[PDB]
């Protein structure tokens, strides 16, 4: 499946890429797991550092066998991964508002559409063959294809979700070859019309990861708290590929085990476990149990916590209060590295925010990268989570039924991946200046999914009504109605 | 078909003029190689360049992006570039109120997308290469949409038949043709049709048909706001060479517009005084299906509907065929 035109297809989204899932790194043991760093692991493998790149000003003048294990890459530039490539002295910069750069003629992307090639090595050892073993792109601008020992493992599409593919049937004992192709300009860039730089690349993390041919697959964890915030219940939905063992324990903020339990799962089954009088999580109060999973040689840890989001008569309340959300919105953007954000330039800001009393933050019109939520869960922010949807059109790509399936994974794919997070109250469907028949199945498949937060659309079984720039008599006209519900 | 012409010219000497200088003109219409070079035919293809050899030529066609690129006969050049299609031309004094609606559009500057190419041979030693293609700038929906066929046969002639829709919302374009450049040295231009000056849909009361042979130089009318010149109304034929006649003659199945200048469109919207123009050593020559002519919007009444390129389905049919012109 050698360049058939995926890219400008619609019908080929992706090819051999595996379904969503949560947010894990497999450890060793709980003492190495608490720390945070996926380094340390024996189960993971960085591919961060030093690859072999060169650029195309087209897809046309791309070399066809350069994916194979014995070319010769040794005059070719080398790059850093991650970062965005018009920050390194490629293709010049580029900022547009909420006009497309592209015609608009779906689903079809200019014929000078500009390349990237990349090469890299890795060394594998002897115990990781006996394995499955997998790899893990956390974020690559617009599509690419992906080529392991000159074999064709993989293409995938979409911007600001990682991707996960299965390298079993391809990868040997000793050295190896990785290969990607990069495009900057796919049939998803019409849905991702944001107002900001256009950045390509492979700009976020790769890694590898070595799970056992009997492993947990999927994690859902669900507070269940009663109707008067006294009793809690743990409920943990656990997905596994066959029949596990499965030990799990529970802990309060303070350090101290609360529960404990051994199930014999046989491929999806809950664990559910009691919590008598619980500690509830709040913007100001980040108050966080551990939960530790235990199956074969794995160890999973997560970071729990209780709360409830409800509206009863027109009013928002958090855990029983009724609470005004006091937020700003937020690119990742950074003057140097453009979309490539390092993790103390995260806390820098979560500390200048929390400094000039806010306590929301609206990730604005993409998900952002996996451990920013780590990191609100544990300062304390209420994370309004969008999805990267912007099909500013002008037509009208929503009310299109063969756009449908696009338009829902970009839902599924980033409701899957956070579903897990302490921080997260309101899902949002990303930025709407059209009401359509799309968004309303993506909103119908998250009602579905996930009943425990709200659901945003601004387009408009809705939860709560939005306003784009109001006056200030317009909101004080809609709070003295009577037909306000 | 035979033309007379018949000019009123003066017996006497004026203050102001001499004995035979002339008042008026008019004119009048009065009706009136066996298989031998099928065989030195080659073509081939490498990463989408078509080479197609032939008994005294060869000719390189891009088929990725649908044009032809390098036109040769007797080894010598005659493309200095690849060839496009242009719907823009620099704006007159006449052009102030439609400008905005141009430059809003997005007409300033369009890029063309290759939907579809294939190439086969027919059995007569004949090249036929189909090319599906269409017409947009960055921003808004496609302006043309069509299709084209470029024929080569055994004799070396380059045949154009692209049909073409335009968009239904978009207010009349400035024209459309397609633009050449050939190399440095290509100075004169000989046509028969309308001259010996400038002449459009709507003014070209002042020339008269016959047969011309001027500079490239003697194109161009150096306004004091450089603007379009040089366009030639309702040609039958054109050759544009070098001073020993060595070039290409443009032939159509219905009379076009004409154009040879030094200057390229954008160096004439860009520049805005005689002294910004910088001249370019190549000769860039446009052959045009229709034109919008000039009117007098500055102040008054618009562009008349016969005189504006209101048209949205049309066929083109040049033909392109290199010539030595001193011996045919």
């Amino acid at each position: 499946m050698e360049l058939n035109r995926e890219w400008e297809n619609l019908s080929c989204l992706h090819i051999g890429r595996l379904p969503a899932r949560a947010s894990y790194i497999p450890y060793e043991s709980a003492m190495t797991a608490r720390t945070g760093k996926r380094g340390r692991s024996p189960h993971v493998q960085t591919l961060n550092g030093n690859w072999k790149f060169r650029y195309y000003r087209s897809v046309r003048e791309v070399d066809s066998h350069f994916y194979e294990t014995e070319t010769d890459v040794s005059g070719w530039d080398d790059l850093i991964v991650p970062s965005c490539w018009q920050t390194n002295g490629y293709d010049q910069l580029h900022y547009t508002n909420v006009n497309y750069p592209i015609p608009y003629d779906p689903p079809f992307v200019p014929d000078d559409n500009p390349a990237g090639t990349y090469v890299r090595d890795f060394n594998l050892p002897e115990a990781w063959t006996k394995k499955q073993t997998r790899i893990v792109f956390e974020g690559v601008n617009a599509c690419f294809y992906l080529w392991v020992n000159g074999r064709f493992v993989g293409y995938s599409q979409g911007s600001r979700i990682p991707a996960e593919f299965d390298l079993t049937p391809f990868v040997a004992a000793g050295r190896n070859r990785l290969a990607v192709l990069v495009l900057k300009w796919c049939d998803g860039t019409y849905l991702e019309d944001q107002d900001v730089w256009r950045f390509s690349g492979i700009y976020r993390d790769v890694y590898l990861l070595s799970r056992d041919n009997t492993h947990i697959r999927d994690v859902f964890n669900q507070p269940l708290l009663s109707d008067d915030l006294s009793e809690g219940k743990l409920r943990s939905e656990i997905e596994t590929t066959g029949s596990l063992t499965i030990q799990a324990e529970l802990r309060d903020p303070a350090g101290k085990l609360i529960g404990q339990k051994e199930a014999q799962i046989d491929g999806k089954g809950a664990m559910e476990l009691d919590v008598p009088q619980p500690q509830l999580w709040n913007a100001e109060q980040p108050r966080l149990y551990e939960l530790i999973l235990t199956a074969g040689q794995e160890v999973l840890r997560f970071r729990v916590g209780f709360k409830k989001v409800e509206i009863t008569d027109g009013i928002f309340r958090i855990n029983g209060r009724a609470v005004k959300l006091k937020g700003v919105n937020r690119h990742d953007s950074h003057p140097e590295l453009g979309q490539t954000i390092p993790v103390n330039h995260m806390i820098a800001d979560l500390k200048l925010m929390k400094r000039h009393n806010i306590n929301t933050i609206r990730t604005s019109h993409y998900p952002n990268d996996p451990k920013f939520l780590d990191l609100c869960d544990e300062f304390g922010f209420y994370i309004i989570d969008e999805a990267d949807l912007e099909c500013h059109g002008v037509h009208k790509l929503s009310n299109n039924p063969d756009w449908k399936e696009a338009f829902v994974e970009r839902a599924v794919r980033m409701v899957e991946r956070d579903k897990n997070h302490a921080s997260v109250i309101i899902w949002s469907m990303g930025n709407e200046s059209g009401y359509g028949d799309n968004h309303i199945a993506m909103a119908e498949w998250t009602k579905a999914r996930d009943a425990s937060r709200l659901v945003h659309y601004e387009g408009a079984c809705l939860d709560l009504d939005s306003r784009m720039y109001p006056s200030v008599k317009e909101i004080e006209r809609y709070a003295l109605d009577e037909n306000s519900t | 078909p035979l033309t007379l012409t018949c000019s009123v010219r003066q017996q006497l000497d004026t203050p102001w003029a001499e004995e035979g200088y002339e008042i008026a003109f008019y004119q009048f219409e009065l009706p009136g190689q066996s298989e031998e070079y099928a065989g030195f035919m080659t073509i081939d293809e490498q990463d989408g360049m078509l080479t197609v050899r032939g008994f005294d030529f060869e000719h390189v066609f891009d088929l990725k992006k649908g044009m032809p690129q390098q036109v040769s006969k007797h080894g010598v050049p005659l493309l200095a570039s690849l060839a496009r299609f242009n719907i823009w031309r620099a704006p007159m004094d006449n052009d102030m109120n439609i400008r905005k609606e141009w430059e809003a559009a997005g007409l300033d500057h369009a890029a063309m997308k290759v939907y579809r190419s294939h190439w086969e041979q027919k059995p007569d030693a004949s090249v036929e290469i189909h090319v599906d293609f269409s017409l947009a700038s960055y921003i808004f929906e496609p302006f043309v949409r069509g299709n084209a066929v470029w024929t080569v046969g055994v004799s070396g002639e380059i045949q154009l038949k692209v049909h073409a829709e335009v968009r239904e919302n978009l207010p009349f374009l400035p024209r459309f043709g397609l633009e050449l450049t050939m190399p440095k040295g290509t100075e004169e231009i000989e046509y028969y049709g309308y001259g010996p000056h400038e002449s459009y849909i709507d003014k070209r009361a002042s020339v008269r048909k016959g047969k011309y042979l001027l500079s490239v130089d003697d194109m161009f009318e150096n306004y004091v706001m450089p603007q379009e010149t040089g366009s030639r109304y309702g040609t039958e034929w054109a050759i544009a060479s070098t001073v020993q006649g060595m070039g290409l003659k443009f032939t159509a199945a219905q009379p076009f517009s004409f154009q040879a200048l030094h200057y390229t469109a954008e160096d004439l919207t860009a520049a805005q005084h005689t002294y910004e123009l910088k001249r370019r050593p190549e000769t860039i020559v446009t052959l045009d299906y229709q034109m919008s002519g000039t009117g007098s919007g500055s102040c008054g009444p618009q562009l008349a509907e016969p005189y504006r390129f209101t048209e949205k389905s049309f066929d083109f049919e040049l033909t392109i065929q290199p010539i030595f012109k001193e011996e045919e």
